[PDB]
């Protein structure tokens, strides 16, 4: 989120889109069979985790 | 090739003498470029087939041109060479040892170059030496020894600097001086400052033999542990090597000492202030902030691994308090006096520990244990380990994942940067991406961190960092061997912004940077950590071993190279708010935090609200500044209360006190309500006070008496401009360098020479200004030069003005010295004050000597706009803001007032008739009653140029003097029966009123004055002119004291009849005695102006007889060109001055005893404004009417300007190439509009004309008035329409008539007993050829036909029904001797049958002869006939025009001559061509047709050659020396054959220009300038029907 | 015709402005000269209306143009809508008293952009969300109040 | 390279304004009698207008051209061919009204 990626980011907001999706992706439930990639794709259909 | 053998036998070789006092050969110019001159002439001339003249001789001449190059060639490098390498083995010390061989080698090379020169020295003809054998061959051998040693020489010093990786930093020449001067080791203590990082001086044994330790600049101290001694380590690289160690080892027992003593104190709590001051004093600022970290760092660490299982006891808590009771303790500590160097330090440590506190405080607190988390990884750990051996590896900070070590290098105290977040992220990422072997690449809009905080982390690992700012500031010379540097010593790289640079440098040090980077990260190879063979990489053709410490940063606002080997980071927004609490915090004041979160919005405010100026300066550098201003006010405060702790002083008013009195100098008139608005916005019930400084303003009140300017306090009459005084002082006592900016019309100058004059009398310190001009002097004079021989040191003018003070002659230091730069600042002179104005306070001189100015000195500038500045010269000083508001316009009147009633203008009746005057006009000038209304009603009035107030006003003051010593004059004439009270009081109030007309839009239109004069009848009750149809404008105010009109003293004059529009007669009217009058107004006060208007409008005639008409006035006529130089002004005072030394200083006075020398300027707006919109010349002028002097670049000594006026002229400024005068120069001279002659005027000026040229046939005597009332007003219709806006050339002016009546007389001149349809004949002719061959339609010309008749047909009806004789009109005297007119076919017939010869004998393609042609022969005939006939052939090309002209030439008998142009065609050879057809039509007598084409005009100084030669008849600027001298003989000569006596050169150069009136004719081609278009007949030669 | 009182009563756009953020600055000084609080304690609050209310508080001004790019304003109260730049009439602006209160979890920061392309930040918006929707959810959608 | 090819009979020399030797090449081609490809015509010289203007001085059985002030020999069939690579450029009149 700092370096790397983060270092391209300029504004806040996007640097704050970018912790959203670090979060939501880099973290300990991601090991849970049933996580979500993404959530509500087309609606109905959600994105699982290999 | 006769012109090649003579001058060749005359060439010399210029001996000078050298510092050695041996011989040198000087004019590599003149021996080069003339004999490949020759050189290209001799194989032109071999070439060309006509070379059936000489044979032998030129093949002969062509290898001695080629020996001659051949041995010059050599020579010249073998000079430079020998001479170079002469200084270095002479100068440099120590040589015996350094290499003695080479000693030896060139002390051989120099013994047989001055065997040659000696030789050469005996036979200084360039031959004589030629034909010495050996000498080439001599020549080469000591070439090639010369390269040999130089190579030996450059290896040496690559070898020496490969000894001393830190030598890499330095240049050859400094290198080269560490080298020599190793007895005199205080040279060498100036050169560590650039090849160490903190160390400025090494502390040496008292015999100079033992290194006893290193010091800074900033004073601190380092002792080593083991000194060691020069004595046994006699060479310099050896013991260097051994004091480097020597700190790094110092450095690391200080930093284990001070970890042990550190301890005590962070063992818990209660810590004792007075040992803790021991300890801070005891250990530097480094170490101290080093051990302070590590001693954090280890009782956290500490602290978590107890941590680790649970909650145990928490003693986290206790290290958060342990480090709030010595953040409260240094608090304290800080309230009270430090000094400067212990309070740096405690600065330091203050907030080093406010970000130790702020870490465990916020991110630790939140349920932390684990000693291996991130969160605790990611800050910026440090471990000491003392058991270490080795230096280096002792100190360990690891970053992240990162492990770097601690490089012990001494960095003197540098300060320090806030921890801010985006800080915190900026370590983060330029550690991570240095632990991948990648160079950081930060980012953003300039002036928000990047290179500072790349700097502080190099810093922080005790890395040596290299900065290298971006603007103007790169050598790419030394680059290479900075690189190397950079790679063997394991230092840092930051440069400043790289994008700033042009391609071709930024594509270069970019290549260089990714070899560098693709080098440093091979150190990292996964399948190659382990390095054998250290990585080398490819710099300067060598290959340069690679240190893993090296690092190379550079920060964007990103180039393809270095994109795959770069991390980059965005730091666009700062956090302001948290670094001016933590600065607040730091300097001891309490509730830091409102104070930051009010100032930042009120500094965004100042970005948003105010206006945008350059000088502005509203960054976080600004900021700072501005919160030390405010903590060194707190602490004054502190202290002042305590001599009568005390924490209840309030801190908001401190803080505004300290944003005023720091940036309200800079502000503009309109931004300082505003900032008090914003002030009372954001800091709401807060209120700023001046300080009072009432010692001084006493002392200025003094002086301002005694210099009749006005004295105020606060709202009164000059209450801003004491303040801005005082402002001054202030900004005087905080720096050095200082510039004072305001628009042109403030009391800037004022206000130091009072501010100086109050300080000599208060403080009783003496004070000398230096006042210089830097724009007049040359810069390579201003500073001083090295000739490329010799390569002897003339120190230049500022460079004089400091030696003088640095040397210790007079008043070195008890004197306060103010260097004071009057105009306009611009790169190309500050590129040298810029070393001078900053920190580093020292002139480094292209010879190599350093001068430092003493503290005394001030380096102030004063300018009017400050917009072509570098911001590095506006950043490096303070300055202040001198708003036009400031000079208030009745301040003005009160100090003319006062001057008036105390200074005699001839300097007790004058004082007492002066008193009069002034009681007299007192209700006008001061009261805003009539003076002012006519200022501001002038001012919505337009002009003919810009209106300056003080201009306006200075030309009504020098009027008003004018009035008074008329009115003494009066009482000189008139002893008995004085001036009584009541007709001085009349005539006082309407010359008032009469000044106030022409100084106030005295430079506009006649209806401009006209609603100038309603104005004042409006706003005035004093006695008005009576007649109220006339305009006020035209009445004088008569001695007698009543309104009398100026027509009534124009007189009558009677030219004699061979006088008639001869080149230099005025005949009096209303405008040019009115204009007269008011020239001697202004000329008796020895004020310069300037007479404005249109071209041709009698200007140069009105003012060249005006002067001529004073007894006392000798007048040199300068014509100033675009090209025009200060040089000239310098040539003429050499010619028409003499230089005496007598008085206090040296004088300048005209060689004519008792004679006032005016130097008359043409067209004083011609010359080209430079690249920053300054005029030199004019800049020079306006220095000697200012300050009534110069500086001589021949001993840079202050001349005084004695009996020298200066008066000029001008076209409007709207016209080509007229460049508006500057603000300052125009406010010394007034101007006057001089328009086109009224209706009436041109009758009377032009009826004298008339009836002179009719008398010589007294018949025609009677018809005097009706042909002039005729011309004029014939001219008026052709003056109404055809304006410029239709076609360009469609000006007209009173030299038309002039020409007219020269025309006319010259067809009567042999012609007697014409009857009246006559003259009406030759009238028409003439109005046909001067004002229907310009027109380009031919309903104009039938409309010129027509008006024609009209007006022959109501001036005179007395003449035949015949409209002049018949239609065509024509003239030619080639039928009959005399210029009678002739009929159509019979001039055909003889034209054609003529042209049918001219063709045959000199031409090859027939030409047919059709009526255009025929027509334009005749124009052109008529054109040659008349002296001083000059001809615009406007039309297309290939017309005919140039052919045309050689035909009725050749017809004429006119010897045809034309300029051969071609690409590299030079002004040079123009005036040399010039010179030729002068030559040949003064002396020698010859008509002679100058056709010049458009093409051929290649520059526009040729234009303003043919403007000087067209309207005055010669070129004044053509002629010097030889070529006068010569010229002189050939005319003396002429003259004597024509019938003529030699007499005088002034009468004989008078014969020459009266040759030229009649024996040259200019003739102009032109394809479809207006002064050009004036003075030359204008046809429009249109194209083939 | 009115002087002081009506440069605030009037609804004047955020769109069409040359400097937007220079109005929000002088909306703020005049705020704080009304009652002579300090700049600081002043933080903008947000209100949207319907119907052109102008029911102005002496610190309320009525802006129009702001388009809400990628959901609705019900009440005051947010909601995602697949349908996109929902207009949004008469967003007052008020400034009150910083309390230096802990904004709840209902809240969200949305960057204020005057172009359609997002090249200038002139102020935030901090709106009410629905019970049901995620600052998380908003943030991904990419929301944003435009001016233009 | 057409007319490089159609004249390499009779030695025609290459060459531009640009080129700091062109007077002495012009003055070598005018002296033998050889044509001339001078490209590169935006800069004109003004030094080639009395060629351009077939000023013949056929005086004494020298025919000389008047360039600068040594006037050399025209030699017959003295070809000077002008020539640029760009289609959009505003020649001068005088130029213009020289050639074809
Ligand atoms: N009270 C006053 N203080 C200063 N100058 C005054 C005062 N009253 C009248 N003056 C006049 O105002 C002018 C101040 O201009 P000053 O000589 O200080 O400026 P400068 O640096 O020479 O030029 P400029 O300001 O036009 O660039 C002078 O002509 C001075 O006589
Ligand atoms: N009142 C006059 N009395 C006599 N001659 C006049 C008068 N007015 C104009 N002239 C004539 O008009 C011409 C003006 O002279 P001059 O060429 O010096 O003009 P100028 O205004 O100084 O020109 P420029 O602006 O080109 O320097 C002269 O020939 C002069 O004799
Ligand atoms: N985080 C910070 N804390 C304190 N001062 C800072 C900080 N960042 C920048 N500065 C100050 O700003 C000034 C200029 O910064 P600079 O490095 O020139 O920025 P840029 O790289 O954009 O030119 C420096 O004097 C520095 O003291
Ligand atoms: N009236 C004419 N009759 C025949 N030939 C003409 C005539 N006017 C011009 N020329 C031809 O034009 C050629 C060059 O004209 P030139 O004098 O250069 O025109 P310009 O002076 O307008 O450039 C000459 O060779 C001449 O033969």
């Amino acid at each position: 989120a700092q370096s790397i990626y983060g270092g391209r980011v300029d504004n806040e907001f996007d640097q704050r889109l970018l912790n959203t999706f670090l979060e939501r992706l880099f973290t300990t439930r991601s090991f849970d069979s049933e996580f979500k990639l993404a959530c509500k794709v087309d609606g109905h259909k959600d994105i699982q985790m290999p | 090739l006769k012109q090649i053998r003579e001058v060749w036998n005359t060439y010399e070789l210029d001996l000078v003498n050298y510092q050695n006092k041996c011989r040198l050969i000087r004019g590599w110019d003149d021996l080069f470029n003339k004999v490949k001159e020759h050189i290209n002439s001799v194989s032109a001339m071999k070439l060309s087939p006509y070379y059936k003249v000489f044979e032998e001789d030129a093949l002969s001449w062509e290898d001695k041109l080629n020996r001659i190059m051949a041995l010059f060639d050599v020579w010249i490098d073998v000079q430079r060479r020998w001479v170079y390498l002469e200084g270095i083995f002479t100068g440099s010390a120590d040589i015996k040892h350094l290499l003695p061989v080479e000693t030896q080698r060139f002390q051989s090379i120099s013994t047989e170059f001055l065997a040659l020169m000696k030789k050469v020295s005996k036979s200084p003809l360039v031959m004589d030496v030629l034909n010495i054998q050996g000498v080439q061959r001599s020549l080469e051998r000591l070439a090639d020894l010369l390269g040999k040693i130089q190579k030996a020489l450059g290896e040496y010093l690559e070898r020496e600097r490969s000894s001393f990786p830190r030598f890499y930093f330095v240049g050859d020449e400094d290198l080269l001086e560490i080298i020599g001067n190793s007895k005199n080791v205080a040279k060498l203590q100036k050169h560590f400052k650039k090849m160490f990082a903190g160390v400025s001086s090494i502390i040496l044994n008292e015999d100079n033999s033992v290194v006893l330790g290193i010091s800074s600049r900033e004073g601190e101290e380092v002792m080593f542990k083991t000194p060691v001694s020069i004595t046994e380590h006699p060479k310099i690289n050896e013991w260097l090597t051994l004091v480097e160690k020597e700190m790094r080892v110092t450095l690391a027992k200080l930093l284990a000492e001070s970890v042990t003593e550190v301890e005590i104190f962070g063992k818990a709590t209660s810590i004792d202030p007075n040992t803790y001051i021991t300890w801070i004093d005891k250990y530097q600022a480094q170490l101290v902030v080093l051990s302070a970290q590590i001693a954090w760092s280890e009782n956290v660490e500490t602290a978590l691994s107890s941590m680790g299982g649970g909650g145990d006891a928490a003693p986290l808590h206790s290290v958060l308090s342990n480090v709030e009771v010595t953040l409260n303790v240094l608090a304290d500590s800080v309230l009270m006096e430090q000094p400067p160097l212990r309070r740096r330090k405690l600065e330091h440590l203050i907030t080093e520990l406010v970000h130790q506190r702020d870490v465990t405080r916020s991110l630790i607190k939140s349920k932390i244990d684990n000693a291996k988390s991130f969160e605790w990884l990611s800050q910026m750990r440090f471990y000491f380990d003392p058991k270490q051996t080795d230096v280096l590896q002792q100190l360990s900070i690891q970053m992240a994942n990162a492990k770097f070590n601690y490089g012990f290098e001494y960095l003197g105290v540098q300060d320090k940067l806030v921890q801010t977040p985006l800080t915190d992220r900026c370590y983060l990422t330029m550690t991570q991406a240095l632990e991948a072997r990648l160079g950081g690449s930060p980012f953003g809009p300039a002036g928000t961190g990047k290179t500072e905080s790349v700097k502080a982390l190099g810093h922080q690992l005790g890395r040596f960092v290299l900065v290298f700012n971006c603007d103007e500031t790169f050598d790419f010379q030394a680059m290479g061997r900075i690189f190397v540097g950079l790679c063997q010593v394991g230092a840092w790289g930051c440069f400043d912004e790289f994008n700033r640079l042009e391609e071709r440098m930024l594509s270069a040090v970019s290549q260089q940077v990714q070899c560098i980077q693709e080098a440093l990260r091979e150190h990292s190879n996964p399948n190659y950590d382990k390095t054998s063979a250290p990585i080398t990489c490819e710099l300067l053709n060598k290959q340069v071993k690679v240190s893993p410490d090296m690092a190379i940063f550079i920060t964007m606002n990103l180039p393809d190279n270095l994109k795959k080997l770069f991390r980059s980071l965005a730091m666009t927004k700062p956090d302001r708010q948290l670094i001016a609490q933590v600065m607040l915090y730091s300097q001891g004041f309490r509730t830091a935090e409102v104070l930051a979160n009010k100032i930042v919005p009120f500094f965004k405010l100042c970005d948003e609200q105010l206006s945008s100026q350059s000088h502005y300066d509203f960054g976080l550098r600004a900021l700072k500044s501005v919160l030390v201003s405010a903590g060194n006010v707190k602490r004054e405060r502190i202290q002042k209360i305590k001599r009568e702790i005390a924490e209840n002083l309030p801190e908001q008013e401190i803080l505004i006190q300290s944003v005023c009195e720091t940036m309200v100098p800079k502000l503009v008139a309109e931004d300082i309500p505003l900032l008090f608005s914003l002030l009372s916005d954001v800091f709401p019930g807060v209120q700023y006070h001046r300080g009072e400084m009432t010692a001084l303003r006493e002392e200025l009140k003094k002086v301002c008496q005694e210099m009749y300017l006005t004295y105020g306090d606060g709202e009164e009459v000059g209450g801003m401009w004491v303040e801005k005084v005082l402002q001054l002082y202030q900004i005087t006592q905080i720096n050095h360098g200082l510039m004072m900016v305001g628009p042109s019309g403030s009391g800037k100058s004022m206000a130091w020479r009072v501010l100086l004059k109050a300080l000599e009398r208060l403080e009783g310190v003496e004070g000398v200004a230096h006042i210089i001009d830097p724009k007049a002097i040359s810069k390579d004079h201003l500073y001083g030069t090295l000739d490329p021989n010799t390569r002897e040191w003339t120190d230049g003018l500022f460079t004089h003005v400091l030696r003088k003070i640095i040397d210790s002659v007079r008043g070195e230091l008890q004197k306060r010295q103010w260097i004071v730069f009057d105009g306009d600042v611009d790169p190309e002179w500050v590129e040298n004050l810029n070393s001078v104005l900053d920190d580093n306070k020292l002139l480094t001189l292209p010879n190599g000597e350093r001068l430092s100015l003493p503290p005394n000195v001030r380096i102030m500038f004063e300018v009017q706009d400050l917009k072509y500045a570098t911001l590095a010269t506006v950043s490096r000083c303070g300055m202040v803001w001198f708003s036009e508001d400031v000079l208030s316009t009745d301040m003005i009147f009160n100090n003319f007032l006062a001057r008036l009633r105390s200074i005699p203008l001839d300097d007790s009746p004058m004082l007492q008739i002066q008193r009069d005057a002034a009681t007299i006009m007192q209700p006008y000038f001061t009261s805003n009653g009539l003076v002012t209304k006519a200022l501001e009603h002038a001012f919505q009035l337009e002009h003919i140029m810009d209106l300056t107030r003080l201009r306006c006003l200075g030309s009504l003051f020098s009027m008003l003097h004018q009035a008074c010593r008329n009115v003494a004059q009066y009482n000189a004439n008139h002893p008995d029966f004085p001036m009584q009270i009541e007709q001085l009081e009349r005539y006082i109030q309407r010359y008032l009123v009469y000044a106030i007309l022409w100084s106030l839009s005295g430079d506009s239109r006649l209806k401009m004055r006209a609603e100038l004069g309603e104005y004042i009848r409006r706003i005035t009750t004093v006695p008005l002119p009576t007649a109220p149809n006339i305009p006020i404008i035209d009445y004088e105010v008569s001695i007698s004291g009543e309104w009398s009109p100026w027509q009534a003293k124009v007189p009558q004059i009677e030219v004699e009849t061979h006088k008639v529009a001869a080149p230099d007669v005025v005949v009096p009217t209303l405008d040019t005695v009115r204009h007269e009058a008011l020239l001697y107004t202004w000329l008796a006060e020895h004020k310069p102006l300037v007479l404005c208007g249109p071209p041709g409008s009698g200007k140069t005639m009105t003012l060249f007889s005006a002067l001529r008409a004073l007894p006392d006035m000798e007048v040199v006529g300068l014509n100033f060109s675009s090209a025009t130089t200060p040089e000239l002004l310098l040539k003429t005072f050499d010619h028409y001055c003499e230089y005496r030394r007598t008085p206090n200083g040296v004088v300048l006075a005209p060689v004519q005893l008792g004679k006032w020398l005016v130097l008359f300027c043409d067209e004083i707006n011609l010359p080209d404004m430079d690249k920053y919109g300054t005029q030199r010349v004019i800049s020079f002028i306006r220095q000697m009417v200012e300050h009534g002097g110069f500086y001589r670049t021949s001993d840079q000594t202050w001349v005084k300007l004695e009996r020298i006026q200066f008066v000029g002229a001008c076209n409007p400024p709207t016209d080509p190439g007229r460049k508006p005068l500057s603000h300052r120069f125009l406010r010394h001279v007034p101007v006057v509009y001089v328009d086109y002659p009224g209706p009436a005027s041109l009758t009377q000026i032009y009826g004298t004309f008339n009836r002179a040229m009719l008398r010589l046939i007294p018949s025609l005597r009677t018809y005097a008035e009706p042909l002039t009332a005729a011309m004029v007003e014939f001219y008026t219709m052709s003056q109404e329409r055809f304006t410029q806006d239709t076609q360009p050339h469609y000006i007209y002016s009173p030299r038309e008539m002039t020409r007219w009546v020269r025309g006319i007389f010259e067809a009567l001149r042999p012609l007697e007993t014409l009857p009246v349809e006559g003259l009406i004949r030759i009238w028409a002719h003439e109005a046909l050829r001067l004002f229907q061959d310009r027109l380009v339609e031919d309903e104009e010309r039938r409309w010129t036909d027509e008006n024609i008749d009209t007006v022959a047909l109501k001036h005179f009806p007395n003449i035949d029904r015949e409209k002049a004789m018949s239609r065509p009109i024509l003239y030619s005297n080639w039928l009959s001797k005399d210029y009678i007119p002739v009929d159509q076919e019979e001039l055909r017939d003889y034209v054609k049958a003529r042209l049918k010869v001219f063709y045959e004998e000199e031409l090859d393609v027939p030409l047919v002869l059709f009526n255009e042609v025929l027509d334009h022969v005749l124009r052109i005939d008529r054109i040659f006939r008349q002296p001083q006939g000059h001809l615009l052939l406007i039309g297309v090309s290939g017309a005919g025009k140039t052919t045309l002209s050689r035909f009725v030439a050749w017809m004429n008998g006119l010897s045809v001559y034309q300029i051969k142009v071609h690409r590299k065609y030079t002004g040079e050879d123009f005036d040399e061509d010039l010179r030729t057809v002068l030559r040949r039509s003064g002396c020698k007598n010859e008509k002679i047709a100058f056709i010049m084409d458009e093409s051929n005009v290649l520059d526009s100084g040729f234009l303003e050659r043919m403007n000087t030669l067209l309207a005055n008849g010669e070129v004044p600027g053509l002629f010097e020396g030889d070529e006068y001298a010569t010229l002189m003989t050939q005319c003396k000569e002429g003259a004597q054959k024509e019938g003529l006596m030699l007499d005088s050169h002034e009468e004989l150069y008078k014969w020459f220009t009266s040759q030229v009136i009649r024996n040259l004719h200019v003739v102009f081609t032109m394809n479809p300038s207006p002064a050009l278009f004036n003075r030359c007949v204008l046809n429009w030669f249109g194209d083939w029907s | 015709s009115g002087g002081a009182k009506e440069l605030k009563n009037i609804h004047v756009c955020l769109g069409g402005l040359f400097v937007p953020e220079a109005y929000i600055t002088a909306t703020r000084q005049y705020v704080a000269q009304a009652n002579s609080w300090s700049l600081e304690e002043l933080c903008l609050e947000v209100n949207v209306t319907t119907s052109q209310g102008a029911t102005l508080d002496a610190c309320s001004f009525g802006v129009t143009g702001l388009k809400l790019q990628g959901a609705t304003c019900n009440n005051n109260k947010l909601s995602l809508s697949n349908a996109i730049s929902t207009a949004l009439p008469l967003t007052q602006l008020r400034w009150v008293k910083q309390t230096n209160t802990e904004k709840k979890a209902s809240v969200v920061t949305l960057p204020v952009y005057l172009n359609f392309t997002r090249a200038d930040l002139i102020f935030t918006v901090d709106f009410e969300i629905a019970t049901k929707e995620d600052p998380r959810s908003f943030y991904e959608r990419g929301v944003a109040v435009l001016c233009t | 390279e057409f007319i490089m090819n159609e004249y390499k009979d009779r030695k025609i020399t290459r060459t531009s304004f640009l080129d700091d030797a062109f007077r002495k090449n012009l003055e070598s081609a005018l002296r033998f009698g050889n044509p001339l490809l001078v490209q590169d015509v935006e800069s004109y010289d003004p030094v080639l207008n009395p060629v351009l203007n077939r000023e013949v001085r056929r005086t004494g059985g020298r025919v000389l051209i008047t360039l600068g002030d040594q006037d050399i020999d025209l030699s017959p069939s003295f070809v000077i061919f002008l020539s640029t690579r760009d289609p959009t450029v505003e020649f001068p009149p005088d130029l213009c009204s020289r050639v074809t």
